[PDB]
DNA sequence: GGCACAGGTTCAGAGCAGGCGTTCCGTTC
DNA sequence: GAACGGAACGCCTGCTCTGAACCTGTGCC
């Protein structure tokens, strides 16, 4: 792992870099949690522009995030901080990710990580908000993203989204405006669970937002 | 009958509780609005309150028409007297505040208002608006349900103003036909100039508009004339608004700057030149505020590798 | 039953009602209707197998019943499985309205029994509306599965009977139902359009009655709309597809085109506002379908199967011409209401011309494409000046 | 400054060069003309200019009838058989489009109002002038290339603009009872000179027929189909709005115009040799 | 120091108070001289909704400068 | 007889306007 | 007095505006 720290921080050719990237990616699910953020950081700045969809898909299908599940939640927060540092500017990976998951909208067996990423990236990029918006409005409609995913999402992966309260709330607000009561149902379930597991500040914010939708819309 | 100019408000309020037709509410409002001319100023807002809550069950477009005609004409009277303020703009502000708070109940008023100041066909935007109406709309903005339509209206109103002016300048025939009306850009800056009178429920809307403009109409096709030239006079108006706003309102200079730095930093995927030109202009007016954003300043310096060169340099 | 039909219409497609769920109401209604209004339905059948005010009432009762049945059976909570135990008990009831012992039977067999029971009413009924509700009911029972033939025979009987007035929209809906279940739409219109004539020969009221000098309109409307809808469904494949499939497609086309010709030729006898209004509005749609879903096939099957295509196009000119005449007619008798739909027609025809040019262009016979300007006629046949 | 005498002598000198010199180069000519319009427009409208040029084109290139004797080179020198066809047609057409933008823009502004009288008058004078322009162009044996497509799309633009004028008049004359005589005379001209020729033009283009990737061939051919239809649609839509105004004026504006000519096709005994 | 307030009936009313004094003090004076309690009052100057914890120095409010009132009836 | 610049063309994307779809009032018998 | 045609506000289709690059044709070395 500290090899990967070093090698990530060096000037090295992309070919040896791609070799060692595969020497990592074959040994993804054979690992503890402790090591993964520094590994993944390296991987986030090991990719090309052309191996982006393939490696996101490879990664996303390969992972567990649940076998690891107080070092677990702490090192998953650091994993997500590494993700926050790589998503911010490298749009060749963020748009690659959005479109890597929208293309896996066929199978309804797409999991927590797909939605955690939706929320994080919706909070992250002001600009790519509406592609996420439209992807989710089509996604929800297919009999995909449903409650049970949201349940476990907010049941375990809450400390990450604890920070991203207003992100969730903006999504919810944008959902409840339109038709297709599936939309409205899910946006309401969002409020419920979000209010449930989060701070008293979050709760105060929620009810404020709710009475706003009431007096207004 | 002729109305004892003192106690006309109470008379006006008597019509409130009687259920009337559209015709009888119309008669009272048209006459009562004709009364506005021949008065002192300061009585007008509560008059307007009673007018409005009566107008909830009748002809409301008629009242707004009369209002805006009144205040636009008198604004022009003030402008020509310039080329009588410290109370006048105050009463305006208060009136705006009344009508916002009354819309807060009844939304039909909002939609009838906006239909009145719908550009639609662009020639309506050469009789529709005044600085005063604009100030109204930017105050209205604060209602979360209305922050879309009003801003699409002002934005698209401003772009079409520039499309006209470009096309008029590049013809002589049209100049030989038309006399130049007011054009939306200069109305908006008069408003900002006159926001010193210090009703600041505007200024958040203004800020919001400036940011909208620079966000949308800024070099993205640039990384022609039609798509280029009058979607740069937009951006320039955005930035120009913000810088001018910033020189007046010492409460606001912080929040602008935090938003600007968020914009500068997170992107530089996209071209953000206009922003940095702005930032230079701001600091060159008053660098002291930048002590207050010391936090975001130092946060940028952790991101100053992942940023590209030109960003950093300027 | 007036009251109960009002309440179902409100509920599915009144406060003490609305504070209950639809499921609750329908769940109770099984027990509150089925065995004891079936008695009453049987009693109506007994009566209608055979003073006038009672007759009016009893007809009204009969239609209200069947309306209730339709309002019941179409409930979209029988899509989901929860309310379907209820449906299985309901079907048990309808089947056991004749015959008992066939307990916990297969669903489809029970459907057959229910609908076979519902058959026997066909002669009893006095008025149109009853027939319609009955048919719509059967159709929504039967989609829980060929069976179109039964619907078609029934619809044909109830289009062909005497019916001693009638509102157009009823008939519109019935004939939509007829044509979308018939085997061959094309020979259906052909049969009906060698029979649009005996409305002029015989009666100033035909061998296919429900066909007054009034009612022609609606026949026409539906024949045009449903034909245009039919042909739109065709997909032209490629040259990888056999000559055989192309041949049957072209014959299909040819039948549809001569059908269209026959339809349009009926305008000279039946000149009005609204019959014109129809062929304008529909012609353009026909032609567009012809562009978007024939022309690529012809490009494919030109060089082998050409002479058919030429017969086809040549034939198609012979009503295209009528349509241009119609546009002119519509301009002259300056009738706003028709002229609204001209220019898209025009634009659509010229676009056909140019598409043919392009069609030959691909097949390396571009220079052979000659034009001629057209003689200006009315609808009958002149050279108007 | 546009009104300054130096602008003026400059423009005048330019125009003298355009009246004087053949100069069989293309781009040279193109640059002069572009110069000339870019000056002239700051002084006054370019239509009588356009008219003179169109006439000169007609004189140089031919006519679709193949039998009318014409020369009016004398107007504007910068023309040959080499110059004027594939270049100057486009250029002058692009200037006409700028005019039609200006006028549709006026009209939108007028519907804005609900000052009027001189507005309409100037608009009509403009429209009639360049309608005469289109007349002299449309009689012409242009080539099958780009300039011909350009012309169809500028006609569509023409008719559309007329339609918009008509729609303006709907909202007026219902209130008052109107159509001042200018507009009548204009529609008279629109019928007599322009439209029937349009149909004759199209006869020319379509009857004029005289190695390529099949998919891009599809792209080419289907791009080639649209404009003539879009023309038709615009004409018919002029006619339709005239009808309306007729109904709501107590006037037959259609007594001026004619039974819309229409186009039936054929195929001939050439396909035989090809196979 | 003297100031003005005007209301929904046009009752021009004259309030004498020092500028360093606060706004809830004026609400007390309104309950006193006009009988209107504080919580229903909504006080405005020149298109600014005036809060409780401020004073007249905060809003640059000066001699004979006219305030506006409304009755914020929660229910009505 | 070949190379370079021009100009045409074509595709990809994105953005926006208008016409039809639903819902109601005027006009003509 | 009623019914059927004219009329208004929103979403989708498609068409257009624009740029960018390839490629091919012509003229000069």
């Amino acid at each position: 792992v500290p090899i990967l720290d070093v090698l990530s921080s060096l000037r090295l050719d992309p070919n040896f870099l791609l070799k060692v990237r595969q020497l990592v990616m074959d040994k993804l699910s054979s690992i503890r949690l402790e090591d993964l953020p520094v590994i993944i950081k390296f991987i986030l700045h090991s990719v090309t522009a052309m191996d982006t969809l393939e490696v996101i898909s490879e990664l996303r299908e390969k992972l567990d995030l649940q076998h690891c599940v107080s070092s677990g939640q702490s090192c998953i927060i650091l994993l997500f901080d590494v993700i926050k540092s790589a998503i911010r500017y490298e749009k060749t990976i963020s748009e690659a990710w959005i479109k890597a998951i929208e293309n896996t909208a066929s199978v309804s067996e797409h999991k927590v990580f797909d939605l955690v990423m939706l929320f994080i990236i919706y909070s992250t990029n002001t600009q790519t908000k509406k592609y996420i918006d439209r992807v989710l409005r089509n996604k929800i409609r297919s009999g995909c993203i449903q409650e049970q995913l949201l349940q476990s999402t907010f049941s375990v992966h809450y400390l990450v989204l604890k920070d991203m309260c207003s992100s969730i709330l903006s999504l919810a607000q944008s959902l409840l405006h339109s038709l297709d009561q599936s939309i409205i149902s899910f946006g309401s379930l969002l409020y419920k669970y979000a209010f449930k597991f989060f701070d008293t500040y979050c709760q105060q914010e929620v009810v404020g937002a709710l009475v706003t939708h009431i007096c207004s819309g | 009958g002729r109305w004892d100019q003192q106690y006309v408000i109470q008379l006006t309020s008597m019509f409130k509780d009687v259920p009337l037709t559209a015709e009888e509410v119309e008669f009272v409002v048209e006459k009562a609005l004709s009364m506005f001319s021949k008065m002192n100023l300061q009585e007008i807002p509560p008059l307007v309150y009673q007018l409005l809550v009566l107008s909830s069950k009748g002809s409301r477009k008629s009242v707004l028409e009369g209002i805006i005609a009144f205040f636009s004409a008198l604004d022009k009277q003030h402008n020509e007297e310039q080329s009588p303020s410290g109370e006048l703009r105050h009463v305006e502000g208060t009136i705006i505040l009344h009508i916002v708070f009354a819309i807060k109940l009844d939304y039909e008023l909002g939609r009838e208002l906006v239909k009145h100041l719908k550009v639609g066909q662009q020639g309506d935007s050469n009789n529709n608006l005044s600085p005063f109406s604009i100030a109204l709309l930017l105050s209205v903005t604060r209602i979360q349900r209305f922050q879309d339509q009003v801003l699409d209206l002002l934005k698209t109103s401003v772009v079409k103003s520039f499309k006209d002016l470009q096309l008029l300048q590049g013809s002589k025939f049209l100049q030989n036909l038309v006399p130049h009306r007011s054009y939306v850009s200069t109305m908006i800056l008069e408003v900002v100039k006159n926001s010193v009178h210090s009703w600041d429920h505007v200024t958040q809307g203004l800020v919001e508009l400036g940011f909208i403009l620079m966000d949308s109409y800024g070099p993205k096709k640039v990384l022609p004339s039609l798509s280029r030239m009058p979607n740069q006079h937009a951006c320039k108006l955005g930035a120009n608004i913000l810088l001018e706003t910033f020189k007046i309102h010492e409460m606001i200079r912080q929040e602008i700057l935090e938003q600007v730095l968020n914009r500068v930093v997170t992107r530089a995927s996209s071209p953000i030149s206009h922003f940095l030109d702005l930032l230079s202009n701001i600091v060159m007016y008053a660098p002291l505020v930048l002590q207050n954003c010391s936090s975001k300043v130092t946060e940028a310096f952790d991101y100053l590798s992942f940023l590209p060169l030109q960003t950093v340099q300027r | 039953l007036e009251d109960l039909s009002q309440k179902l219409e409100s509920m599915l497609t009144f406060s003490h009602l609305q504070q209950r769920s639809a499921q609750e109401i329908v769940h109770c209604v099984f027990q509150l209707l089925t065995p004891m209004c079936n008695h009453l339905e049987n009693i109506h059948n007994y009566f209608q197998c055979l003073k006038v005010q009672e007759y009016h009432i009893m007809s009204s009762c009969y239609q209200r019943l069947l309306q209730i049945f339709h309002g019941l059976f179409a409930w979209s909570g029988f899509s989901q499985p929860e309310n379907q135990n209820l449906l299985y008990s309901a079907l048990h009831v309808l089947s056991s309205r004749l015959k008992q012992g066939e307990h916990s039977q297969p669903l489809e067999e029970l459907l057959s029994q229910s609908v076979h029971y519902l058959q026997n009413f066909h002669q009893s009924i006095p008025s149109f509306q009853c027939a319609l509700y009955l048919i719509r009911l059967l159709m929504v029972i039967l989609e829980k599965s060929q069976n179109k033939e039964k619907i078609a025979s029934l619809a044909r009987q109830f289009l062909c009977r005497v019916w001693p007035n009638i509102s157009n929209d009823q008939l519109h809906a019935l004939l939509c139902i007829y044509l979308e279940h018939t085997e061959s739409i094309l020979k259906a219109i052909e049969e009906i359009a060698g029979v649009g004539v005996p409305e002029l020969i015989n009666s100033p009221s035909s061998t296919f009655p429900t066909l007054t000098r009034h009612t022609f309109v609606v026949f026409f409307r539906v024949m045009m709309a449903e034909l245009e809808k039919t042909v739109k469904k065709i997909e032209p494949g490629t040259a990888a597809d056999s000559q055989q499939i192309h041949e049957e497609k072209l014959l299909y086309w040819n039948m549809a085109v001569r059908d269209f010709s026959i339809l349009i030729n009926l305008i000279k006898v039946f000149d009005s506002h609204p019959v014109l209004h129809v062929c304008l509005k529909y012609g353009r749609l026909f032609v567009e379908a012809f562009l978007k879903q024939c022309m690529p096939l012809l490009d494919f099957s030109f060089r082998k199967h050409r002479e058919d295509v030429l017969s086809l196009l040549e034939t198609f000119q012979l009503d295209t011409r009528l349509l241009h005449h119609l546009c002119g007619h519509s301009k002259i008798h300056q009738d706003t209401r028709l002229t609204q739909h001209v220019p898209l027609l025009k634009k659509t025809l010229e676009l056909l011309v140019c598409r043919v040019k392009a069609m030959l262009t691909l097949n390396n016979c571009r220079e052979a494409f000659w034009l001629g300007n057209l003689k200006n006629r009315d609808l009958q046949g002149e050279e108007i000046k | 400054e546009p009104s300054s005498p130096q602008f003026v002598q400059m423009l005048s000198w330019t125009s003298k060069i355009c009246k004087e010199n053949s100069r069989e180069d293309a781009l040279f000519c193109k640059s002069l003309m572009n110069l000339l319009f870019s000056l002239h427009v700051s002084y006054k409208s370019p239509v009588i200019l356009l008219r003179d040029l169109s006439q000169d084109i007609h004189g140089h290139l031919g006519d679709i009838d193949q039998d009318v004797e014409v020369e009016k080179t004398n107007h504007f020198a910068i023309v040959n058989l080499r110059t004027a066809a594939p270049t100057v047609c486009l250029l002058v057409l692009s200037q006409a489009e700028k005019v039609l933008e200006e006028v549709d823009w006026l009209i939108t502004k007028l519907k804005g109002q609900v000052p009027n009288q001189p507005v309409e008058k100037a608009i009509i004078m403009q429209l009639g002038t360049l309608l005469t322009f289109f007349h002299e162009l449309v009689q012409t044996a242009l080539p099958s290339g780009s300039c011909v497509d350009t012309l169809l799309k500028d006609l569509c633009k023409m008719y559309t603009t007329l339609t918009a004028l008509v729609r303006y008049y709907l909202q007026v004359c219902q209130s008052s009872g109107g159509i001042p005589k200018n507009m009548e005379k204009l529609v008279k001209l629109s019928g007599s000179h322009l439209t029937p020729l349009c149909y004759s033009f199209i006869s020319y283009v379509q009857n004029k027929s005289k190695p390529a990737v099949v998919a891009t061939a599809m792209a080419r051919v289907l791009r080639e189909t649209k404009p003539i239809p879009n023309l038709i649609f615009a004409i018919e839509q002029y006619e339709k709005f005239l009808i309306h105004l007729s109904k709501k004026s107590k006037v037959s504006l259609m007594q001026h115009m004619k039974l819309s000519t229409s186009r039936d096709f054929k195929i001939k005994g050439n396909i035989l040799d090809m196979v | 120091m003297q100031i003005f307030v005007k209301t929904l009936t046009g009752k021009t009313i004259t309030l004498e108070v020092e500028p360093s004094d606060t706004i809830e003090n004026v609400k007390a004076k309104i309950q006193d001289k006009e009988g209107i309690p504080p919580d229903q009052q909504r006080l405005i100057f020149a298109g600014k909704q005036l809060e409780d914890g401020r004073t007249l120095s905060d809003y640059n409010i000066q001699k004979e400068s006219t305030l506006h009132l409304v009755l914020r009836l929660r229910g009505g």
